[PDB]
RNA sequence: AACGUGUCGCGAUGGAUGACUUGGCUUCCUAUUUCGUUGAAGAACGCAGUAAAGUGCGAUAAGUGGUAUCAAUUGCAGAAUCAUUC
RNA sequence: AGAUGUGGCCUGGAGGUUAGGACGAAGCUUAUGGCGUGAGCCUAAGAUGGACCGGCCUCUAGUGCAGAUCUUGGUUGGCGUAGCAAAGAUCUAACGGAGAUAUACUCAACAUGCAACGUUGGAUACUGGAGCGGGGAAGGAUUUCGUGCCAACGGCACUCGU
RNA sequence: GAAAUGGGGUGCCCCCACCCGUCUUGAAACACGGACCAAGGAGUCAAACAGACGCGCAAGGGAGGAGAUAUGGUUGCCAG
RNA sequence: GUUUGAAAAGCACUUUGGAAAGAGAGUGAAAUAGAACCUGAAGUCGUGACAAAGACAAUGGAAGUACCUCCAUUUCAACG
RNA sequence: CGUGGUUGGUGCAGGAGUGGCGAAAUUCAAGCGCAAAGCAAACCCGUUGCUGAAUACAACCCUUCAUGUGAGUAUUGAGCC
């Protein structure tokens, strides 16, 4: 009941999904989104550099005050991160959505990334301990990312 | 603003009423035609009970 | 039984918190025809053991012998009547006693004893 | 209700408004505001007593004027076909039948007497608006709806053993009437059926108009305060129109051409 | 350009509303209707093949006896007989 | 400010009447128009719902929200921000572990799998006998011990754990 | 198989336009209350008089309490 | 409120993953009824498609226009 | 000479109260997206007459191959209690 989006042939066309991630919703929103043109492989590439720290990940809509980088100028930002634990649990997701592919018959190296979202999963309950007595919330906030992706070849 | 209205004297000050703190003094005519048929089925069952006098 | 009265409220509770020696009556099937007309008899709780066709439902049109009276799910168990899980292994369907009527008694000298009771004769 | 807590207000001081709140703690209530009609968990506004204002009196006099006027407009066939019944094979209005029928022990000689009267077609008429009720009030022990068919008035209190399962028609007694059964809903105009020695009667019940009742002690029939109702016949009849202005020639109407100003 | 803004379609978060109601509240009635040293109310600890809580019961312990009922209980096991009593 | 009028609108229930509903009621949705000066009413479409309910006349009331430092629930900007800075400190190899040495080609490796865990050995420190030593009271009451195990908790982490 | 008038939607131009509620002689105020939404949330009920109006009877009016029997009936209707 | 459903028929099996899960199949009228599971609001958020747009904070009024419109109504021939 | 069941003991008979037990008749006939629906404008014609604007819908359009109506307490027609 998830998907917001259907592909256009579905017999070309595999599917994964998270159902609640426990990473940063707004460190898996930039982690996710900054492949949501790219071929499979070209996708897969960019994180094991994030790895290695060699590109990065733009922060473009929940940036607010992270510093500034040399490396955002690939992406025509300035400022973005290298959030690998948001990096590596989009990994899994990469090689579940190619095993998907692979037993509906399809070639995984012409796979186009189309259709990633990210939304807002339920919040988790913990508590931090204030000055004066106080106790006030310390919330988790994960996430749910969704994705299919179409094969262009030819 | 009063006017030419009469002095009321309607003697409501000594916690008639049951509110949240007061047991109230308050009597409730709801059961008039339960009694009124109690009675009338106790003078017919004791018109039996003595019969013929 | 008497559990319908002037007050939904408590006879919808005196139906569902019903002993299972009110429940037994309660779960009633109409008799057969050729049975009906034979003890005089218009309706019978039922038993295990004794046989009926259903006659609401999809299962409607199916005999079959009645093997639990599971009177906790306020429903009746056929042998022929039944369906199979996702194993392959088959399980009982439950119907209410209603959408089913009985076409051969199970008889004893307790139960030839409530058909006597029950004679309109 | 509402007010059985030991809350106390906070006072003032914090950021909190002044109202009282639950005491204690280690609750999710304790904290909470009580005793206000707005607060959750607190007490209505003017809670409900049961000594209001439950059952009226009205006047002895004023009672039987109102029995009568409904009982009157049953006699009228426009209004008791303007109110609901179905009275279009109905012999005469005011409908009386024979004292036979309070000797009926069978429910199926009782419907082929409202099929010969030919009262089955307000009976048919109940059967069909049978429904289960809108609303709250089908949990409230009134499931099922119907309309008010016709209501059969017998002489006394026999003879209804026939007629008490029959859904749709109701049952009366001549002596003792009542206005929720005569004009059902406020409106005049029931259809009711009339035996014979309960239409005999029903002058020494309600009297006439120079000859009170025995029934009612010292009760005429009120007067009429018009004797001829029809009020147009007057507007219409010869005298009166003799002495009515004659109507003038009028002036003559204007014209798609306009008026000189 | 990027951020942002707006509108629609689809997703999420949220748990309102409606429908439902074995509950409350209010009224009225019927009694061979009113506890305890013959140990009460209350409190404690236990009792099942499986059993935390609750319900029921008290080392005869989720009950023994008797009467009525007349073939269950059932989550899973277990169980003479498959039923004029036993 | 105030008074009043309204065959003026709206909500729950009751008495009557007149009708709807599994060929889809209530509810919800709106670039769904229509019309009423307006409160509002009504139609349409739901690729929504799944069983109740409308209109009119009367009767009745716990009957209309935008604000009361209003009540209760939820959400949100701030914001991936302030911060997680006392009590010196960790390093190494081998094992364990899913936690790696993880790459579509025409590529030797660095420049495309990072970080992080436990155990034993070794190195380096610290506590420094008013001890991050060994036993008791009060308090706690299974935290003790072995074995599995990682959802949530141990504000970082965990394969470890009170 | 479209044309035509409207209605709705999003921008744009020229013009006009101070933030709402509140106390106050005067608030756009450098005066209070005010982040968002849902759901609740405040002239009620009884008693005594009075006036207006509706209704009955009228030198009379009307109970109340209680009886009575349709009902000495009925699960109920019917506490009417 | 446990109110999934008429009935657990409570998703066998396949292959990705250490697993949570995912992708298919299957049951059922319905799985966008998949387990505190009917309806699923507002607020808030993501995404696809678009409309644009300087800095006049925004909203607002009037009057046109540009583009759009699962909307209404009317018209199609010796006729509107 | 009568009387007392409230003198005590022995007996026994009805009732009430209490508890079990105890009634009527269609699973009637039409089959499934579409007539298991309507019309004949008080009543009566009518136990009768003639009647299908779903040749449906499934989302930018047309075509090709597929899927799609749970249970009748509804509807309609007969018969009952
Ligand atoms: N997008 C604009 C917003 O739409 C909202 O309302 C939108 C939704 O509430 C509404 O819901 C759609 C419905 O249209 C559509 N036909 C079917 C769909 N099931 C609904 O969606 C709903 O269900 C899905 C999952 O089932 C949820 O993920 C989703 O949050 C929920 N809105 O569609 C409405 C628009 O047509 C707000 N009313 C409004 O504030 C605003 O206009
Ligand atoms: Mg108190
Ligand atoms: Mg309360
Ligand atoms: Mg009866
Ligand atoms: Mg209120
Ligand atoms: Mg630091
Ligand atoms: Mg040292
Ligand atoms: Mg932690
Ligand atoms: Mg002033």
């Amino acid at each position: 009941t998830h998907y917001s989006r259907k592909p256009q042939v579905s017999s070309k066309s595999a599917k994964a999904k998270v159902s609640d991630l426990r990473c940063h919703y707004k460190n898996t929103f930039e982690t996710a989104n900054v492949i949501n043109g790219m071929p499979l492989r070209k996708a897969q590439q960019l994180y094991r550099q994030v790895l290695a720290k060699t590109r990065c990940i733009p922060f473009k809509r929940y940036n607010g005050k992270i510093g500034r980088t040399a490396q955002a100028k690939e992406w025509g930002q300035t400022k973005g991160r290298w959030p690998r634990k948001s990096v590596v649990a989009m990994m899994s997701l990469l090689k579940n959505a190619e095993a998907n592919a692979i037993e509906k018959g399809l070639d995984p190296n012409q796979m186009v990334i189309k259709h990633v979202q990210v939304d807002q999963a339920a919040r988790m309950r913990r508590r931090t301990y204030r000055a004066h007595g106080r106790i006030t919330p310390y919330m988790c906030s994960p996430c749910h990312v969704q994705l299919f992706m179409s094969e262009k070849k030819e | 603003p009063k006017g030419n209205n009469a002095i009321p004297h309607v003697h409501q000050k000594k916690h008639w009423n049951p509110c949240s703190s007061q047991k109230g003094n308050v009597k409730v005519f709801l059961n008039q035609p339960a009694q009124k048929h109690r009675r009338r089925r106790l003078r017919l069952l004791k018109a039996k009970k003595v019969f013929p006098r | 039984a008497s559990i319908k009265c002037g007050s939904r409220r408590k006879a919808r509770r005196a139906h569902f918190q019903a002993p299972s020696h009110v429940r037994r009556v309660l779960m009633s099937a109409p008799l057969s025809k050729e049975l009906r007309a034979k003890y005089n008899v218009r309706a019978m709780p039922v038993r295990k053991d004794d046989e009926v066709i259903v006659k609401r439902g999809t299962f409607k049109g199916r005999e079959g012998k009645v093997t639990a009276c599971y009177r906790l799910k306020w429903v009746i168990l056929i042998d022929k009547v039944n369906r199979e899980k996702a194993n392959g292994s088959t399980v009982a369907v439950g119907i209410h006693p209603s959408n089913v009527e009985i076409t051969k008694l199970k008889l004893t000298h307790h139960r030839k004893s409530i058909l006597e009771r029950k004679d309109r004769s | 209700s509402g007010m059985n807590h030991s809350a106390h207000s906070w006072g003032t001081g914090r950021a909190v408004a002044r109202i009282p709140r639950i005491s204690g703690g280690g609750t999710s209530t304790s904290g909470a505001g009580a005793f206000g009609n707005m607060c959750r968990g607190g007490r209505m506004f003017a809670p409900t007593k049961i000594f209001r204002r439950w059952h009226r009196k009205i006047n002895l006099h004023q009672k039987r004027f109102a029995v009568v006027s409904a009982l009157a407009a049953s006699s009228v066939p426009s209004l008791v076909m303007s109110r609901g019944h179905r009275i279009d094979n109905v012999p005469e209005v005011p409908l009386v039948v024979e004292d036979s029928i309070q000797g009926y022990e069978k429910t199926k000689e009782a419907m082929a007497f409202l099929k010969a009267i030919a009262a089955i077609d307000d009976v048919n008429r109940v059967n069909d608006s049978r429904e289960i009720r809108a609303g709250r009030g089908k949990m409230r022990n009134r499931r099922y709806v119907a309309r008010r068919g016709p209501m059969l008035v017998m002489p006394n209190n026999k003879g209804t053993r026939a007629f008490r399962n029959i859904f749709g028609l109701d049952l009366a007694n001549v002596s003792a009437l009542n206005l929720l059964h005569l004009a059902p809903g406020g409106h005049v105009g029931r259809f009711v059926i009339w035996t014979k020695s309960a239409f005999e009667q029903l002058d020494k019940i309600f009297g006439t108009f120079t000859e009170a009742s025995a029934v009612k002690k010292g009760f005429t029939l009120p007067a009429p305060m018009l004797t001829n109702t029809d009020v147009t016949r007057i507007m219409q009849s010869e005298e009166v129109r003799r002495v009515l202005k004659p109507k003038k020639l009028q002036a003559k109407k204007a014209s798609r051409y306009q008026t000189p100003t």
